[PDB]
């Protein structure tokens, strides 16, 4: 699962079988690291209008 | 069922009778009107291609 984002620590407690996290719009906003079983929030990079 | 428009109220019309109010009700009614929407902006390049 690939993408671009800022990976921060997450307070979401995943169930052991779940790996990725989706919002209402089915976009990956939470993920589980495969090497170490920890949950990371994926915040989109701060794109904006100039 | 077949819908009923309103209860029939046959007004007692005659050529020499009038109805005059003896009292009044101060009635406050609500009217809700939308004014604005959420201002949304879309980056076309990011949306189509990331
Ligand atoms: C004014 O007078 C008319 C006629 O007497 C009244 O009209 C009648 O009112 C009764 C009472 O409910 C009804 O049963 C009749 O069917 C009505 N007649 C008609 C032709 O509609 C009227 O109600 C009187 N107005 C007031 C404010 O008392
Ligand atoms: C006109 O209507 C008002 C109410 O809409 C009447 O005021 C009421 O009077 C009675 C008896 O005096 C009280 O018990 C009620 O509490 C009053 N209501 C309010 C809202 O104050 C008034 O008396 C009516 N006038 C006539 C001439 O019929
Ligand atoms: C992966 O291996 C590292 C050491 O190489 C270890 O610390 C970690 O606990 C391991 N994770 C899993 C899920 O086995």
């Amino acid at each position: 699962l690939t993408g671009t984002g800022v990976l921060t620590e997450s307070n979401k407690k995943f169930l052991p079988f779940q790996q990725f996290g989706r919002d209402i719009d089915d976009t990956t906003d939470a993920v589980r690291d495969p090497q170490t079983l920890e949950i990371l929030d994926i915040t989109p990079c701060s794109f904006g209008g100039v | 069922y077949t819908m009923s428009l309103g209860a029939e109220n046959s007004v007692a019309y005659s050529n020499n009778s009038i109805a005059i109010p003896i009292n009044f009700t101060i009635s406050v009614t609500t009217e809700i009107l939308p004014v604005s929407m959420t201002k949304t902006s879309v980056d076309c390049t990011m949306y189509i291609c990331g």
